[PDB]
């Protein structure tokens, strides 16, 4: 894989790395809860006056 | 428990005729009063849910 220029003793044969970023996804960390009820009740108030 | 006081003026008029008789009178006069009352109660309420 040593590229053909380089393959003369006096040129260096070196790699040089670079990294890019295609994309960046972001995702934000937050909880959320929704909460139903319903309730009956009966009161039988016998009062005296 | 409580007790009210209640003033009170007034006049009334009434006026008699007849086939010879006529006449109109008044009058006049005033009235108090003194109450004294109590009150007691006994209550229940069971309420289920």
């Amino acid at each position: 894989n040593v590229s053909p220029e380089a393959r003369h003793p006096l040129v260096a044969a070196y790699p040089i790395v670079h990294v890019d970023m295609e994309n960046i996804i972001l995702s934000k960390n937050e909880d959320q809860s929704t909460q139903n009820t319903d309730s009956q009740t009966r009161t039988i108030s016998k009062n005296t006056s | 428990t409580s007790r009210t006081h209640t003033s009170e003026v007034h006049g009334n008029a009434e006026v008699h005729a007849s086939f010879f008789d006529i006449g109109g009178s008044v009058s006049a006069g005033f009235s108090n009063s003194n109450s004294s009352t109590v009150a007691i109660d006994h209550s229940l309420s069971l309420a289920g849910e």
